[PDB]
């Protein structure tokens, strides 16, 4: 029992309309839409009782507008996108029933919408996987064998990285990167690199019948999109490099 | 004139998915407020209503009807099953301040037009009338810390600061004096009932009685002091007597708006 | 529990035919607060018939008042009919002067 | 109108005391303390308008005084890595105001360092690779590169749940041939006994 929020994740051409969605949990009369920006709280846009607009004092322009029309979906409108627009719109449900014992009260988020704005679509790329095999003197020293996966040149910071082994997604002895570098720091607007690490005794590496694999999960382009580049649509994809167990 | 400030409350329960909630605002028998229920919204009656209080207290207050309303009978009709209930039911309430022999607060409710609860030293007593369910209920609201602490606020510290505030803002229509207007007629039951009409006196306190010449007459049948349009009050005072013994009566009328020169009115 | 309607009928000056008034019809003791309360001119509803908003007394009991701009006289007849849950036909009670 | 510590360092398995100030905390004003990860929404953690809560994930103690709040973890897991926010909300208001929060930061005990800098091999090309400088104390801390043709990332704990160990982690790499395992982390104080095998 969730909120659920879609696109997850969407890239838009500037002067363009964008329409973001919210499906609350049944029976919650409260929906309430927050935006946030990078290394900041969320921000009130707009709240809702039912299909009634109480409060909207938080949005920041004539271009924002948000409608509930039968009291349950809500519908986040901008219209003429702006580069200032780019943050992640989170939304919130909450029951509104009085508050006694065991009532928590509490704001049910979804997983939020990323916008970003750009200029052109032309800087749009997807990202590069390659996965790095254990060192032997790391194996002999510790009896331990990191493998490291390198997600590099991509455009927007758009990604989902992912461990597999023996196609079941491994999250034990994994960390990947909270943030990622810029390929070029100094210019401006510049694509991405992201590493991850994957931690496993040198008995699971040694296994030849063992298989890792780096998944990395970009978000770009969709089809409704115009792409008039000779390079391949920078389109939302999978892209991975795997790994066998070597023994010795 | 009005001693007291109390907001009402009245929801009526018809089937399972309707609930209609009337509320308004009171300085005794004196409506000072009203409630419209399509928008949330109160109704100030008088210039003087909203008392001393700036728009920012008095928007404050307008919500917390707004959201108690909204909220009161979604929590009743859920948990109607829970209190064994069955519709139709009507729910009542009564709560604010007092000035006393010095400012008492106070908060009742009522089931079926029978008692409900009460509040003393700001804790759920429930009514002996209301049974088994009041016993629930004020075991079951103990748990709603949100509630409790509002009506608490709302009683022994918003509430005692208004009353003062409103009957000082409103003085001049608290405190004036209107003089009442007097006639008579004759009634229905040879023998005849002497009819006196005393319309349009505030404030309330009025001395009405059939007389000959200065002896008071002991079988004068005064009646309900019965609401005048606007803000005025209304009386009659009826005599049963003889076709012969109406001769030398009069209606003596004494009202604080009179200044010593009584109404007085013969036959 | 309920509780039957005490209904009292009343102008707010003397009559005088010819003269604009008031008549006034006061319902004082009912319960449940539903109610059909309507003044009429010779048995006819009048369509222009304002109302206080609903109150109670210490009792619990519901008290309503009833009011509309009127002119009286000899020829025309004034009463004011109401219908409860308490009551088994709509109780008409008359205005006398 | 809450004010909180923009940033907080605790030690993994220790007590977490978020603090939160607000002038008020009216007898009908709450408490809440939401908790909000990387890429994530936030997500409610404990409430209280008056009694201090002990819940099955954390405690809320509210001074008698009322103007200031503590949020306690009992014991800090690295889980427990997040932007925390106090929320003060007035029993009938809907909406609820976010401030920036504190970020919290459980640093990870490592038990055994053993501090080292290994280099790892493509799985699909010739000399195309990465130095991982890994198991090393919390207390190092990996600096950025001054070359620009070098990428290091910042330091990253991975717990190995099965084992129970935990050790902190941080990659480099580079196209150009000057680039070497020795030097790649040369900008950053690693420790005396950094383990380079070759
Ligand atoms: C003008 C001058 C002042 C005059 C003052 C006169 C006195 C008035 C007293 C009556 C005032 C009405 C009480 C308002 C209480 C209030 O709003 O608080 C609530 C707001 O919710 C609601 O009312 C929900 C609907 C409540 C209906 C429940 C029925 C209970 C009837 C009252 C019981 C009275 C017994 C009290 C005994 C001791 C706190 O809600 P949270 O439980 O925290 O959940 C938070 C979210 O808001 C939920 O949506
Ligand atoms: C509204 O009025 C309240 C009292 O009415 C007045 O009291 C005298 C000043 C009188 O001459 C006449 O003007 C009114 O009859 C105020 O509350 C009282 O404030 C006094 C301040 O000295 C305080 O001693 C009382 O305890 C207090 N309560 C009561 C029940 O009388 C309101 O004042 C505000 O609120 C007070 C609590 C205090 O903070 C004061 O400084 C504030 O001005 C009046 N204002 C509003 C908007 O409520
Ligand atoms: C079950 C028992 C229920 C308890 C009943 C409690 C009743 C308390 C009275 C609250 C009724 C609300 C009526 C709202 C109308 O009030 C106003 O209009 C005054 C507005 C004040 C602004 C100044
Ligand atoms: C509930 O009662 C009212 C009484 O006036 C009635 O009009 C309404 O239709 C009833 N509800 C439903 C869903 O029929
Ligand atoms: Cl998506
Ligand atoms: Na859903
Ligand atoms: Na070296």
């Amino acid at each position: 029992a969730g909120v659920s929020q879609s696109p997850r994740y969407k890239v838009a051409k500037r002067g363009q309309d964008v329409a973001l969605r919210c499906d609350p949990i049944s029976g919650h009369v409260s929906l309430f839409w927050y935006q946030q920006a990078l290394g900041q709280g969320p921000e009130f846009l707009t709240y809702f009782q039912n299909e009634a607009q109480l409060d909207k004092s938080g949005l920041p322009s004539d271009r924002f507008f948000a409608e509930r029309p039968e009291g349950s979906v809500s519908t986040l409108k901008i219209q003429r996108t702006q580069q200032e627009d780019s943050a992640v719109y989170l939304c919130a449900s909450s029951l509104a029933r009085a508050q006694g014992a065991s009532n928590t009260g509490e704001l049910f988020f979804g997983e939020g919408s990323r916008l970003t704005v750009l200029e052109d679509l032309k800087n749009v790329f997807p990202p590069e996987v390659a996965v790095f095999e254990p060192s032997e003197a790391e194996i002999s020293h510790t009896q331990k064998a990191t493998l490291v996966c390198l997600a590099t040149g991509f455009y927007p910071d758009h990604v989902e990285l992912s461990w597999w082994v023996n196609g079941k997604e491994v999250h034990s002895g994994v960390c990947t990167d909270p943030q990622p570098l810029k390929e070029q720091p100094a210019l401006n607007d510049s694509r991405y690199a992201l590493s991850s690490r994957l931690r496993v005794s040198a008995t699971f590496w040694q296994n030849p019948r063992n298989h890792f694999r780096c998944q990395v999960q970009f978000y770009g382009l969709s089809e409704n999109d115009e792409w008039t580049q000779d390079r391949a649509k920078p389109v939302t994809q999978i892209v991975s490099a795997e790994a066998w167990g070597r023994a010795d | 004139g009005p001693t007291s400030f109390h907001v009402i409350q009245t929801s009526s329960f018809t089937n399972s998915t309707w609930a209609q909630t009337q509320g308004s605002g009171w300085l005794d028998d004196l409506q000072i407020h009203g409630w419209d229920s399509d928008s949330g919204t109160a109704i100030f009656l008088k210039p003087w209503s909203k008392g001393n209080f700036s728009d920012k207290e008095v928007a404050e207050l307008e919500e917390i009807f707004r959201v108690y309303i909204f909220g009161f009978a979604r929590e009743v009709q859920d948990f109607a099953g829970d209190f064994q209930m069955k519709y139709p039911f009507e729910i009542q309430g009564i709560a604010g301040c007092e000035l006393h022999s010095a400012i008492v607060s106070f908060l009742r409710g009522a089931l079926g037009g029978l008692d409900f609860l009460s509040v003393k030293n700001a804790s759920c007593v429930p009514s002996p009338e209301g049974g088994s369910r009041a016993q629930k209920f004020c075991a079951l609201i103990i748990q709603y810390q949100g509630i409790m602490e509002t009506v608490r606020i709302l009683l022994y510290e918003t509430c005692p600061r208004y009353l003062l505030g409103v009957l000082n803002a409103g003085k001049a229509d608290l405190q004036r004096q209107v003089k009442p207007e007097a006639w008579l007629s004759s009634g229905p039951s040879g023998r005849l009932q002497l009819v006196c009409h005393v319309s349009g006196f505030y404030p309330k306190p009025v001395w009405v009685m059939w007389m000959r010449g200065e002896q008071e007459q002991q079988g004068t049948q005064l009646g309900d002091i019965l609401p005048n349009a606007n803000w005025t009050w209304y009386l009659r005072a009826t005599l049963d007597v003889a076709d012969g013994e109406a001769a030398g009566l009069s209606c003596r009328v004494k009202h604080s708006s009179l200044e010593g020169q009584d109404i007085i009115l013969y036959w | 529990i309920q509780r039957t309607p005490k209904i009292q009928v009343y102008s707010r000056h003397p009559a005088e035919n010819g003269k604009s008034n008031f008549l006034n019809c006061y319902v004082s003791g009912f319960h449940p607060s539903d109610i059909e309360v309507d003044l009429l001119k010779n048995g006819e509803r009048i369509e222009k018939v304002e109302h206080s908003d609903l109150s109670f007394s210490k009792d619990w009991s519901f008290y309503l008042l009833y009011y509309t701009e009127f002119t009286p006289t000899e020829k025309d007849e004034y009463a004011c009919r109401v219908n409860h849950v308490t009551l088994s036909q709509p109780k008409i009670v008359k205005w006398d002067r | 109108k809450t004010t909180q510590p923009p940033s907080m360092d605790c030690a993994e398995g220790r007590a977490a005391n978020l603090p939160c100030n607000h002038s008020t905390i009216s007898g009908n004003e709450y408490v809440y303390w939401y908790r909000q990860i990387h890429s994530q929404g936030p997500q409610y953690i404990i409430h209280g308008l008056k009694n201090n809560e002990t819940n099955e994930m954390a405690s809320l103690i509210i001074t008698e005084d009322r103007k200031s709040s503590t949020l306690i973890l009992p014991h800090a897991t690295l889980r427990d890595t997040a932007v925390y926010y106090c929320i003060v909300r007035v029993a009938y208001r809907q909406k609820v105001t976010f401030g920036t929060g504190t970020k919290l930061q459980v640093i990870p005990n490592i038990q055994n360092p053993d501090p080292a800098v290994y280099q790892l091999r493509d799985s699909k090309s010739s000399d195309k690779s990465v130095c991982l400088f890994t198991d090393f104390d919390s207390q190092t801390n990996v600096s950025q590169s001054k070359d620009s043709d070098v990428y290091i990332t910042d330091k990253c704990v991975l717990d190995m749940r099965s084992m129970d160990f935990k050790s902190n982690s941080a990659v480099a790499w580079s196209n150009k041939s000057d680039f070497a395992c020795a030097n790649a982390f040369n900008n950053s104080i690693i420790p005396e006994d950094t383990f380079f095998p070759s």
